[PDB]
């Protein structure tokens, strides 16, 4: 049985290297090589297989997925850590990678170190899911200066007033009144000082009804006078209040 | 110069397998027929786009008035009011009228049961891919590791 | 960058960082930082090769 | 389509102090491409020479490339630290590294690891020597101090073996008796002496 | 930011017809005497400059010729076409008298080093070749790009080859090592131009995606000229500071070099019996002068484009 069985391998690995040098730009057949060698309990081999896949095409996505995958589903953790570090420093621009490597070395690994690590993908100015999801894991970490930071850099990196009021509000739930307050006043003299979005402005109305309604009645009656429809039912709601 | 109905059933299910193009290749099939009267008598009789249908009061206007146009031109008369030639000619001299694998791996096992018949009583320059790795690619080190 | 090279030497230049990415301001037409190696270089670069 | 294996052309052959002799004057033959490698196939640059008086003229045998990866000589095909088989020195420090044996992936690897010696610094037998920072465990005890040149010794004359050596004291190789043939350390594969398998003097 | 420097526009003057196949390829001669194309008639035409009258007309490649070069410091004019051969053509009998042949596949382009008469070709093999122009040598094959090089640029400064290729890589090459030394993965489609300047020791590579000028001899980049988002295939730059980028849509722009402004787009007719799918700029070059601009259209047509005098800086101000 053990003769039979090297002779259906030895039969499988020549058709898998004759479907290789047949067509080598064909990456499905070096997935399926790799997958079948990695069924075989063969970690070395694959990892060859997989080598030699990212040395013929290191520009597809899938080959670095699924190599990761296979070092993630054994036992090399930092052999993963590597094809991670590899696959970060040759495509920076795929956001997967990233997010594969923090929920690996975050729920697998559990290390805060990596938060560093995740900084470098902060120097690289992601898209604003980034920002928010590194601002919901330095929460679950319980640091908010640090996110104060973080939502700091991203509002000077990417500013938007969505941007603003989500800073309003997460300076609200940290129990930084003053802190909102700044933000909300660096907010009304930065963003849309001169566009007019009358939407930061609403967003300071609310906070301010929720401080003193004193306030929340002048920055009401300063936005009608700044002007939309929106700001007459906010001038309307201050008014009835 | 006849057609039997089997014989239309027949070229109709040869039209269904091989498409249009290929008329040897469906007059192979039918006995004393060529490929011409194959194509002939598709495009005359048994095409699904032919109007089996009554005529109109607009397609007898359109075809006595074309008829008066061009006389005797069938074959440019009828694309233009959509029937055949025949049809149109037809129905014109009635409106006239009525004016007036496992082998492989049983091979395999044969060859595996000579092998084993020979073990109980060169290597053609090529690569054994079941003794070591083909190509051995190692992984490239770095910040980590400690083996296994 | 020691992840990004990996035999190669150090005498190779390789682009990793953020800031190889960014453009440099627009800067003076007459200046010493975007002008040619001058006659000499170029031809004893020229008899050299 | 375009890919095959260099031909190692170079000077200053490797060798160890035993096959070079005792003459501080010797004189060299080499040719530039005159046999193959006695492991990698390739043509190579092969040097000839004379260590001593009545020696064998000794030859080498293996490509630079190979003895550069392994460290060894290029005709004794032993170490050059310690003058020991390359499976003793493998038992010593580490057998982990192994090569291919058959001869397109052997070809492929002997490419490789000749582009990244000629990416190298040129003269360093990769990271194996840095394995072998640690040594002195017992490969010491039994390592030869003296220059055994009783390997240099010429042949056994097959012509007085059936005692038909006519040129008799003219004779260049031994008019002695050989080895027992039924002894197992007689076998001595080249191969086996150097990727380390079953060598029975090991 | 500083105000660029007003550029007078260009305007259409005349337009040649003639070939019987696709104008891949322009050179001009450097005495300025007259001007070369290479077509997919698979003929190389020689056309007067001044008068544009056909002066001769040369055959003896098999396949469409892809690239015309001719030397400026000996009597030579050298072809590459998708017949896989080279060819080097001596003026002085009108006849061919060097074939430089070894290339796996069609032969997109070449170059001539202006100083070691040494010559580089880029083919569709994935390779560049650089010959010994006397003895047919091919002295080095440079490799590396994973598929086919489209354009080549060749310099006496180091470094002296740049290839840009349809991997979306531009590779600064070793001339005496035969190495590649810089690779600049910026592009995220093919480069199919790039273009070097005369004196500020800078370069522009051209792709679908965006222009990109940098900095030798690192190739750091310098400024990202956005804008004219079609397949580019050409780009040449006046001494004035003048860059034209032309497409294979038709459109062609042009820019200050300095600032990257866009100043003049121009979007040229086709010939008289025509689809508009054949508008296309696959090659465009100045004359010596730096004062005639001649493409050679898709439609089977060489059109020159003179300076508009006329204008002034009030009548065509500048924007921002
Ligand atoms: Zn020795
Ligand atoms: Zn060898
Ligand atoms: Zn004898």
């Amino acid at each position: 049985d053990e003769e039979e069985l090297n002779d259906y391998k030895l039969r499988k690995r020549k058709t898998f290297e004759d479907n290789i040098r047949k067509n080598r730009t064909v990456i499905s057949n070096w997935i399926k090589y790799a997958q079948w060698e990695e069924s075989l309990k063969e970690i070395q081999r694959a990892r060859s297989i997989y080598e030699r896949a990212l040395d013929v095409d290191y520009r597809n996505i899938t080959l670095w997925l699924k190599y990761a995958e296979m070092e993630m589903k054994n036992r090399q953790v930092n052999h993963a850590r590597n094809i991670w570090d590899r696959a970060i420093t040759t495509l920076p621009r795929v956001n997967q990678f990233w997010y594969k490597y923090t929920y690996m070395e975050e729920m697998l690994g559990n290390v805060a170190g990596a938060r560093q690590v995740f900084e470098r993908w902060m120097e690289w100015q992601p898209e604003e899911q980034a920002w928010h999801s590194y601002i919901n894991f330095e929460l679950r970490y319980k640091e908010v200066d640090r996110a104060r930071t973080i939502y700091e850099r991203f509002v000077l990196v990417h500013p938007d007033v969505k941007n603003w009021i989500k800073y309003a509000r997460f300076e609200e739930k940290h129990a930084y009144f003053a802190h909102a307050r700044k933000v909300y006043e660096r907010a009304v003299e930065f963003f849309g000082d001169e566009h007019m979005d009358e939407h930061l402005y609403v967003a300071f109305a609310k906070f301010e009804e929720n401080q003193k309604e004193f306030e929340r009645v002048r920055v009401i009656y300063k936005y009608a006078l700044d002007r939309a429809q929106e700001l007459f039912k906010n001038y309307t709601i201050f008014e009835k209040k | 110069g006849v057609w039997r109905n089997t014989e239309d059933e027949i070229l109709k299910a040869a039209v269904m397998k091989y498409g249009k193009n290929q008329w040897s290749r469906i007059a192979s099939l039918l006995h004393r027929k060529s490929a011409k009267q194959c194509k002939a008598r598709w495009y005359e009789w048994l095409d699904p786009s032919i109007k089996k249908t009554e005529w109109s009061r607009e397609e007898e206007e359109k075809l006595l008035h074309l008829a008066k146009l061009m006389p005797t031109q069938w074959r440019t008369i009828a694309p233009i009011i959509g029937r055949t030639a025949a049809q149109c000619l037809e129905h014109y001299e009635f409106l006239l009228d009525k004016a007036a694998k496992a082998r492989e791996k049983q091979l395999e096992e044969a060859r595996r049961l000579a092998a084993l018949q020979k073990r109980r009583e060169k290597r053609k320059r090529g690569v054994d891919y079941n003794a070591e790795i083909p190509f051995e690619k190692k992984p490239a080190l770095g910040f980590y590791d400690t083996s296994e | 960058d020691a992840i990004a090279r990996q035999g190669q030497s150090k005498d190779k230049v390789i682009y990793s960082k953020y800031t190889d990415l960014v453009p440099k301001e627009v800067m003076n037409a007459d200046d010493p930082d975007l002008q040619r190696p001058d006659e000499e270089a170029i031809k004893e670069i020229t008899e050299k090769t | 389509t375009y890919n095959r294996q260099n031909w190692e052309d170079a000077d200053f052959p490797i060798l160890c102090q035993t096959c070079l002799g005792e003459n501080p004057y010797i004189r060299m033959t080499k040719e530039k491409y005159g046999k193959e490698c006695k492991i990698c196939a390739r043509p190579f640059t092969v040097f000839r020479w004379c260590p001593g008086v009545r020696m064998r003229f000794k030859k080498t045998e293996v490509c630079q490339t190979c003895s550069k990866l392994k460290n060894v000589c290029q005709t004794c095909l032993l170490d050059l630290e310690y003058g020991l088989p390359i499976q003793v020195r493998d038992a010593g420090l580490s057998f982990k590294d192994d090569m291919p044996k058959s001869d397109v992936n052997k070809e492929y690897y002997t490419q490789n690891m000749e582009r990244e010696i000629s990416n190298s610094d040129g003269t360093r037998p990769v990271g194996m020597l840095g394995k072998a920072t640690s040594t002195s465990d017992m490969l010491l005890k039994l390592a030869r101090t003296t220059p055994y040149y009783k390997r240099n010794r010429p042949h056994i004359c097959s012509f007085w073996v059936k005692g038909e050596c006519k040129r008799g004291e003219e004779c260049p190789y031994r008019h002695e008796k050989p080895t027992d043939p039924d002894d197992p350390l007689a076998d001595q594969n080249i191969k086996d002496r150097y990727y380390g398998i079953n060598d029975p003097v090991a | 930011m500083p105000k660029p420097q007003w550029h007078p526009p260009w305007k259409l003057y005349r337009v040649i017809s003639g070939h019987l196949g696709w104008v891949r390829c322009i050179a001009v001669e450097p005495g300025n005497q007259w001007f070369v194309t290479g077509s997919a008639d698979r003929t190389i035409k020689i056309w007067d400059l001044a008068s544009g009258k056909l002066k001769l007309s040369l055959t003896g490649h098999i396949s469409t010729v892809r690239g015309v070069i001719v030397s400026t410091r000996s009597p030579y004019l050298f072809s590459c076409g998708e017949d896989k051969q080279v060819k080097c053509w001596d003026l002085e009998y009108n006849k061919v008298i060097r074939h430089y042949h070894g290339h796996l596949s069609a032969v997109y382009g070449l170059d001539l080093h202006p100083t070691i008469d040494v010559l580089v070709t880029c083919s569709r093999d994935s390779t560049a070749r650089i010959w010994d122009v006397r003895t047919k040598a091919s002295v080095h094959t440079l490799s590396g790009h994973t598929n086919a090089v489209a354009t080549v640029r060749c310099q006496a400064a180091e470094p002296q080859i740049i290839t840009g290729s349809h991997d979306t890589t531009i590779r600064l090459w070793d001339l005496v090592a035969g190495k590649t030394r810089v690779t600049l993965t910026n592009h995220k489609k093919s480069v199919r131009a790039v273009v070097l300047h005369p004196r500020h020791y800078t370069f522009a590579s051209g792709s679908p995606d965006n222009i990109k000028q940098w900095k030798f001899p690192d190739g750091s980049f310098i400024q990202n000229l956005s804008g004219h988002n079609a397949i580019i295939n050409t780009l040449t730059v006046n001494s004035d500071g003048v860059l034209v980028s032309g497409a294979d849509n038709g459109t062609m722009h042009l820019w200050d070099w300095r600032t990257g402004y866009n100043f003049q787009r121009v979007h040229a007719a086709v010939q008289p019996g025509s689809l508009d799918s054949e508008s296309g700029i696959f090659a465009c070059a100045f004359d010596q002068s730096e004062s005639r601009l001649l493409t050679a259209e898709a439609d089977k047509t060489i059109k020159v484009y003179r300076e508009d005098d006329t204008a002034t800086e009030e009548t065509h101000p500048v924007s921002w």
